């Protein structure tokens, strides 16, 4: 199963608070890993939000396939007939879903299986405060290793071969960074009250931005990728873990009663939010579509992955809770 | 042939308890669970873990023989009281050592010696990860297995079958997927096969045999019990057996949902992996391989046992 | 068998209860106290052999010290001074800690003379000897009267012996209190057996020697058996409501007590060493069942006060008899299980399918269900045959032979050396007749036995269950009627129709889970029970115990909830109007619900009528009363199958009740949503019984004998670890019984909590939140106490796991979390408590701390109780946990206290209490190091050790972070 796979980028426009588990300080700690402690999004939540977006798009009928609009109302009768019109009532009764979502993003609550499995969103660039170069995208060598291991399964052509050259070792008090972050005169850079000596190297950042722009385009989520290169830093594993654990946005919130104009008793709590401008990557595994008299337009796996990439490229979607206060909006750029 | 599967994500293997119970736990991978993965891509010898940190090594479940201080326990019997106890040569009471033992350490282990560098703790191979608020009351908390950065699951299958070499396939509980590749037999199994003759000669000359269960085994004939039937040992060439001393853990209770009959499979009890039997055999062992299958469902990867001397 | 019971009586009463009063003619008083039942010369010799042997191997092998005299430390004080060398007044030493107590009241009642020791014909001894003889005659007369009344009461020798063993101490104590005084009787009962080594009282020695004689009668070889029914934690885990947990624990205790009762009936109540059956409520119930002693409900029987493991010492001629005993225990336990299963099958299962063909369809699986229920538990009876080492040679020859045998064991060096030292010290005495006994290595046998169990319980044998849908609750066994899913659903729907009080229709159970669910309604009509009364407690769900908090108005909402059904009136009259109004609202709601259910005609009318006085308290939660469907689901009915969720006209009284509940909250406060599960275990009981944690022999001998013996014996006793003996083991078990029966239920009831299981060291309770830390430290002190009042106590350390959780969390998840907390507390050292708050939304805290620190945390709660210190001082301090160092911790915390305290005295008090409390906190270092936790637990120059340590900064940071977490958890618990 799962003949093909695709890579989905995710850029956090606004802080994201996905899910909720030690919760030592934050009453609602972010969706976090266990072995490494990096921020992450469970495949279940990403699959849910993607399938909700697909269902809403199917209702709105803006899922143009091969530069041709996809009308599901005629398609369900064409492929099912008999009770298909009655099946339409099930969509009208909200007890089911349109056939495209049922055959791609999993079945309904009640036989079959989804054509795509949504993996976890692994972190790729973490924004941290810098003394110079106001904020910097920091990574870790094992982050690059995970990226390479994940990306060996899709691209392979020459990009996969050249990506194997990424192999670095960093001490707990050393880093490699661009010209913007390194302080003038002194050969050290300060991020989040941590001082690191710059290690002389001019290949790892170049290759990282090279592959990033290679399968994400020159336009790095609405910004020129060249400007990003000057503000890329790679730190040690422990340093990256500490950054991803303690550099998130801890925001204290309260509830005020209009009767007295003060904070309600027991209404103060701290919520942890994943920082904005955070690059994350997810793997979507697509297999052979379920044999249910599928149209020849998406008969093969290549067609369905193509239509998914086309309909989800440069998209905007909300993840996690706190949607009503402008939290969770991210931009997705499918890897072509 | 070894199917090396690196997990891109966490993995889930459902507990026997159902999950309106929102709480859910996780267990180690079961041979019936991994058998479905390979059959979706014949018999399965078993499955171990693999760690590729500079070098590539295979880890089996740590034997219950090994103690915390890496001290082997041997069953010695007192005729004055006529009772056999498992003495560690450093104390009369001991606890099993959790973790994993490498094949390069396993080859020496069957000779009665183990090195500190030949074992790996459980925290350095994988961990347990809890997720809460997954999906007003629909939220359910699920525990999963999070593997290390350079570790995964190796499935040891006899070289009599062939299929696609490399790809991605879905395994486990919830819809996850891992990247699988076909790797040839490493030098560890070759070294074990080469030293099998010497260790078998040692077993024959010493008149003592040790069975090490690297995989869970359903040894029950009519019901399900941990007792070792003498007929099974007699097949390998054991003329007679004097005493049997088995040490293991809590039996693993498991079942499954049979899609063919649309009904759950019968609940089965199996001897937990890592349990070791000590047998004072008579004669010699005629087995030409250092691994044998015991109990039922041996095709799916159950009851893989190694031979050892003491 | 009658002569066997009579000889058991003779062995038990082989020494008078006042033996230590005068050793010159103790045997004459022993013969007189029995009277017509006095033993013959051969029987007396056999009894003395079985007493010198075993009992206390340390005692007899030490009393024969011949250093120019044979020592004697009694109350007589008149002995042959030529070769006796009187010592002093007898004392009593704790068998574990060696704590020394004195008999002040006995000495005060006894005559007092200026001369310490009187010679054979000392001047002025006439009056003192006359008074001594008078008081001794009075004591003998009252003992004879008590024993004569006891013998006249009973005719059967077996019943007479069992009743004597059970109640002779109590009867003698009450008689002496009626004559002399309560204090005199209390001090007299606890008189030591062997005054030279008073590590156990006289009655413990009597029980031990009776067991020894029973194990060595008619040439039967003694054998030490240990029985364990496993697993236990998995069985207790599977639960949905607190009633299910109580039923599981009580059923397990009842099963192990059935095994214990069979053993005691076959041999004797004293043959069991652990648990100490005397004083056990289960034992009293069993005595009532035998019509031996009319049961008195002084101690509540609802508590599962019997552990899952029991140790006994019995005499068997051959291993065939041992196999017969094991088969008999299995037969008794399986007969009880089968009786319960058949009661459930022919009372509940056929109670709903008495006419339907589904009963006929499922009747083919009756044998399968019976087999899977019977074989659910694994029963292991590991027996060790006590070897009879030959001692025919001289003292040196016999000791050499015993040491050679011990060497021939071929054991690990440490235990072999320990037992060699024990034997050598036993051989350091000077006496021709000093010969080692076969029980001198008794502890060793026990140790091996335990190891055997740890292997023998590993085995298992489970039946081949058929194919079908598994049980919903347990999740491991095939559900009853599992051949067809639709058939199973219909059958369980019919069962819920017949039994809607407890079971839910969707809940498709198996044999074991159904038995657990319906056990409370069956125990009151079964053996042991049904004649004792008030066995099932009036608590079913964790909501009740969570609601058992004591508010500021001196009222517990559990009492008012019970008042809603009229069970107990409300004494307070200020809120009487609100109580009456809400009772009327509940009554009219119940009437409407009953009318609707009667219209549906799906449940028996008796259950619907009884729902008025047995309504669920979860409807009292306002959030749970959102709509009619929520009310129906909360009450225990599936509105989807009932179709009653469409009744939209039932919102007026719902809103009125919600408003009235808010009005009640106004001067009452909402029912608290949290409750504390606390489980505690003893610290290294196996090590303590191994003798590793036991003190040297000098700590278990008279205070004025170590200096009046040979130098070799002195140095050997000063540097050899004492080892337990059957008398000492019985004393330890009696102390454990005292702690587990006479103390823990008292503190739990005084703590307004519910104690579920109290067997020996282990304790399990559910408490209201602001009652847990109050009783945890008290129970830790009680367990660590050596001598409380004039009753023995274990005097050991404790590991505790406390989990503060919401009542909506699954029971088994909370149980597993609390067990994991206890395991972590044991992993981070011992004599400690692991506290964890699992808040509703996401929060989860931990703190593994020493007990003495916990009270310190309570102090800062006071500073937060009346806002003497701003709570934010915690949060800010948390921000420093990752940066604080040892040198400037005190000054920084002083700055924070001064900043956040209105008064400088408050700041100074906070600084002092924080500095003291943060010292004791267990840490979980990255490296596998436990020395730091050991230093923390004891209380030492730990500061200097950290100064020498190389990871001091990490240790202190973890300590302060854990202390702050504990403070926050406790403060949130208070509010
Ligand atoms: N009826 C009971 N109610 C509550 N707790 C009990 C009851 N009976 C025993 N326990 C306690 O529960 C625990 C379960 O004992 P158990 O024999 O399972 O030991 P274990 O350490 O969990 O492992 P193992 O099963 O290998 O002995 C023990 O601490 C025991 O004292
Ligand atoms: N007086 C006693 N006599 C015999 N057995 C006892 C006695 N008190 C307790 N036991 C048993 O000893 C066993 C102790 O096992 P447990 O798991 O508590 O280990 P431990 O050696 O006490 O130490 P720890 O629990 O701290 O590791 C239990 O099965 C308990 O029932
Ligand atoms: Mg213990
Ligand atoms: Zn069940």
């Amino acid at each position: 199963m799962f003949e093909k796979a695709v890579v989905f980028g995710l850029y956090s426009i606004t802080p994201v608070h996905a899910g909720s588990a030690e919760l030592s300080v934050i009453a609602l700690p972010i969706q976090r890993e266990r072995h490494t402690g990096f921020p992450v999004i469970w495949g279940q939540s990403l699959k849910g939000v993607l399938r909700s977006r697909f269902r809403q798009l199917e209702l709105d009928e803006k899922i143009e396939v091969e530069s041709q609009k996809w009308k599901w109302k005629e398609k369900t009768k064409e492929v099912l007939k008999e009770k298909a019109d009655e099946f339409i009532k099930k969509v009208e009764e909200r007890k089911r879903d349109p056939l495209l979502t049922e055959i791609v993003f999993g079945p309904a609550t009640d036989e079959h299986a989804g054509a795509v499995s949504v993996g976890d969103a692994k972190i790729l660039l973490f924004p941290v405060r810098s003394a110079k170069g106001v904020f910097a995208f920091v990574t870790s060598p094992i982050v690059i290793q995970r990226l390479k291991e994940d990306f060996e399964l899709v691209s392979e052509i020459e990009l996969k071969q050249i990506l194997s050259r990424f192999k670095v070792e960093l001490s707990n008090n050393e880093t490699i960074a661009g010209n913007a972050l390194i302080l003038n005169g002194e050969n050290k850079v300060i991020l989040e009250d941590i001082v690191l000596k710059v290690k002389s190297d001019s290949n790892v950042i170049e290759n990282l931005v090279e592959v990033l722009k290679t399968l994400f385009g020159d336009n790095f989520f609405g910004k020129p990728i060249e400007s990003i290169k000057e503000r890329i830093a790679i730190v040690s594993d422990d340093v990256f873990k500490s950054f991803t654990r303690f550099s998130t946005e801890i925001v204290a919130r309260v509830r005020i009663d209009a009767e007295k104009g003060t904070v309600a008793r027991g209404g103060l709590w701290y919520e942890e939010f994943l920082p904005s401008d955070t690059l994350m990557y997810s793997l979507i595994a697509v297999g052979s579509p379920k044999k249910e008299n599928l149209p020849k337009e998406v008969d093969n796996t290549q067609k369905i992955v193509n239509v998914l990439k086309v309909t989800f490229n440069n998209a905007f979607l909300q993840i996690g809770g706190d949607e009503t206060v402008g939290k969770g909006f991210v931009k997705v750029r499918a890897g072509v | 042939m070894i199917l090396v599967m690196k997990p891109y994500d966490s993995l889930l293997f459902r507990e026997p308890r159902p999950f309106n119970n929102h709480v859910a736990r996780t267990i180690l991978p079961l041979p019936q669970t991994l058998a479905g993965a390979v059959r979706s891509a014949f018999e399965i010898l078993g499955h171990f873990f693999y760690r590729y940190d500079g070098k590539f090594e295979l880890l089996v479940e740590s034997p219950h023989d090994v103690t915390q201080n890496l001290g082997l326990v041997k069953p010695h019997r007192i005729d004055k009281l006529g009772i056999t106890i498992l003495m560690d040569s450093e104390g009369i009471k001991f606890r099993p050592f959790n973790g994993f033992l490498k094949f390069s350490g396993l080859i020496d282990y069957l000779q009665g010696r183990i090195a500190e560098d030949s074992v790996v703790e459980r925290q350095k191979i994988f961990k347990k990860e809890r997720r809460v608020g997954i999906a007003e009351e629909h939220f359910y908390q699920v525990e999963m297995l999070r593997f290390s950065d350079d570790c995964g699951i190796a499935v040891w299958v006899e070289d009599g079958v062939d299929f696609d070499d490399e790809g991605i396939l879905g395994v486990g509980g919830e819809r996850r997927f891992v990247k699988f590749e076909k790797r040839e037999e490493p030098e560890c199994i070759t070294n074990l096969r080469s030293k099998w003759k010497k260790i078998r000669d040692k077993i024959n000359e010493t008149g003592r045999l040790k069975i090490y269960l690297a995989t869970p085994a359903i040894l029950g004939a009519k019901g399900y019990s941990s007792k070792l039937d003498y007929d099974l040992l007699g097949d390998i060439g054991i003329e007679r057996v004097r005493s049997v001393n088995f040490i293991g853990g809590k039996p693993v209770i498991f079942s499954g949902w049979d899609f063919v009959t649309r009904k759950p499979k019968p609940t089965r009890y199996a001897v937990p992996a890592g349990s070791v039997y000590f047998v004072e055999f008579e004669g010699e062992v005629k087995l030409d391989m250092p691994y044998l299958k015991l109990g039922k469902l041996t095709k799916l990867g159950y009851g893989l046992c190694f031979m050892g001397v003491w | 068998d009658n002569e066997f019971w009579l000889n058991k009586i003779r062995a038990f009463f082989h020494d008078p209860p006042d033996k230590s009063f005068e050793l010159k003619t103790h045997e004459r008083r022993a013969s007189f106290i029995l009277g017509e039942l006095k033993p013959s010369k051969s029987l007396k010799r056999i009894i003395k052999n079985a007493d010198i042997q075993a009992s206390s191997l340390q005692r007899v092998d030490l009393e024969k010290s011949i250093h120019k005299k044979e020592l004697k430390s009694t109350f007589d004080r008149i002995h042959n001074t030529e070769k006796y060398e009187y010592i002093g007044q007898p004392i009593i030493r704790h068998p574990v800690t060696g704590e020394i107590k004195e008999y002040g009241t006995i000495l005060a009642n006894l005559p007092q003379t200026q001369r310490e020791v009187y010679d054979v014909d000392d001047e002025g001894k006439e009056d003192y000897e006359e008074q001594f003889q008078e008081i001794l005659s009075r004591i003998l007369k009252i003992e004879k009267k008590v024993f004569d009344d006891f013998k006249n009461r009973y005719s059967d020798p077996k019943d007479l012996y069992i009743s004597l063993w059970a109640f002779y101490a109590e009867k003698l104590k009450e008689a002496l209190e009626e004559e002399f005084s309560a204090s005199f009787a209390e001090e007299f009962v606890n008189l030591p057996a062997y005054t030279l080594s008073p590590d156990h009282t006289l009655f413990d020695h009597a029980d031990a020697t009776s067991a020894i004689f029973g194990a060595e009668i008619d040439g039967k070889k003694p054998v030490l058996v240990l029985f364990k029914i496993s697993p236990v934690q998995k069985f207790i885990a599977d639960a949905r409501k607190e009633k299910d947990l109580w039923a599981a624990s009580h059923m397990l205790s009842t099963l192990t007590f059935k095994a214990i009762s069979f053993i005691a009936d076959k041999f004797g109540p004293d043959v069991v060493i652990y648990p100490h059956l005397r004083g056990n409520p289960f034992f009293h119930a069993w005595l009532h069942s035998k019509k031996i002693w009319e049961f008195s409900d002084s101690h509540s029987l609802k508590i599962a006060s019997v552990p899952n493991k029991f140790l006994a010492l019995v005499g068997v001629s051959d291993e065939k008899e041992l196999n017969n005993l094991r088969e008999g225990i299995r037969n008794e336990i399986e007969s009880f299980l089968a009786d319960l299963f058949d009661k459930l099958w022919n009372e509940v299962i056929v109670g709903a399918l008495e006419h339907s063909d589904a009963l006929k369809h499922l009747g083919d699986k009756k044998e399968i269900h019976k087999e899977i229920l019977l074989k659910r538990f694994t029963l292991t009876l590991s027996s060790l045959k006590i070897h009879d080492v030959d001692v025919s040679g001289s003292k040196e020859e016999a000791y050499e032979k015993v040491k050679d045998f011990v060497r021939s064991l071929g054991l690990p060096n440490a235990i072999e050396s320990k037992y060699l030292q024990w034997l050598d010290m036993l051989g350091s005495v000077e006496a021709s007749n000093n010969r080692p006994t076969k029980y001198d290595l008794y502890s060793l046998y026990y140790e091996i036995l335990t190891v055997l169990n740890a292997i023998e319980s590993t085995h298992f044998d489970k039946p081949a269950e058929p194919a079908g849908y598994k049980c919903t609750l347990c999740g491991e066994h095939l559900a009853i009627g599992g051949e067809s899913r639709e058939m199973m659903e219909n059958v369980w729907g019919k069962i819920h129709k017949r039994w809607p009080s407890h079971l839910r229709s969707n809940e498709r159970l198996c044999a074991v889970c159904a038995v657990k669910r319906f056990y409370p309604k069956f125990i009151e009509t079964l053996d042991i029970f049904e004649g004792v009364g008030k066995v099932v407690p009036d608590i079913e769900s964790v909501s009740e115990v969570a609601m058992c908090r004591r508010t500021k108005h001196g009222i517990t909402w559990k009492e008012v909830y019970d008042y809603l059904r009229g069970l107990k009136n409300v004494d307070d009259e200020k809120l009487l109007g609100k109580l009456e109004n809400l009772k009327h609202s509940v009554q009219t709601l119940i009437n409407n619900v009953k009318s609707e259910l009667k219209s549906r005609k799906v449940y028996p009318e008796e259950f619907l009528e009884g729902l008025n006085r047995n309504f669920s308290n979860e409807i009292l939660y306002s959030e749970r009363l959102r709509d009619f469907n929520t009310l129906l689901d909360t009450l225990g009915f599936d509105a989807a199958k009932l179709g009653l969720d469409d009744v939209k006209n039932y919102e007026t009284m719902i809103s009125e009740l919600r408003e009235r509940l808010s009005e009640v909250y106004k001067m009452l406060g909402e029912p608290p949503k949290y409750y504390a599960i606390l489980m505690m275990d003893g610290d290294e009981m196996g090590k303590l019984l191994s003798g590793e944690k036991l003190k040297t022999a000098e700590h278990y001998l008279h205070s004025a004998i170590l200096e009046r013996v040979s130098d070799a014996l002195r140095v050997k006793a000063k540097t050899v670890r004492r080892l337990i003996t059957p008398a000492a083991h019985s004393s330890i078990s009696r102390a454990l019984k005292n702690f587990s029966v006479n103390h823990v239920p008292d503190v739990v009831r005084k703590g307004n909590g519910t104690l579920i299981y109290s067997g020996g060291d282990d304790v399990l309770v559910l408490l209201p939140v602001d009652t847990a830390f109050d009783v945890a430290t008290e129970l830790a002190m009680t367990f660590s106490t050596s001598w409380n009042g004039w009753e023995m106590l274990p005097g050991n350390k404790l590991s505790a796991g406390l989990l503060i959780v919401h009542y909506k969390h699954p029971l088994y998840d909370a149980l597993e979390k609390t067990r994991e907390l206890l395991q972590k507390a044991k992993k981070l050292g011992r004599n400690a408590i692991a506290v964890g708050l699992l808040k509703r939304s996401g929060s989860y805290y931990e703190s593994v701390v020493n007990f003495e620190t916990l009270e310190d945390a309570k102090a800062v709660a006071n500073l937060l109780v009346k806002e003497q210190v701003s709570p934010r001082i915690i949060y800010e301090l948390l921000n420093f946990a990752d940066v604080i160092s040892k040198e400037f911790l005190h000054q920084l915390v002083k700055y924070e206290a001064v900043r956040h305290s209105i008064d400088k005295n408050l700041a100074e008090e906070f600084q002092s209490v924080f500095a003291r409390g943060h010292q004791g906190v267990r840490v979980e270092l990255e490296g596998n190091d436990e020395e730091i936790n050991k230093y923390i637990s004891d209380g030492a120059n730990l500061e200097t050790f950290l100064d020498k340590y190389e990871k001091a900064v990490d240790v202190i940071r973890k300590q302060v972070r854990g202390f702050l977490n504990l403070v926050k958890i406790l403060y949130e618990s208070i509010r």
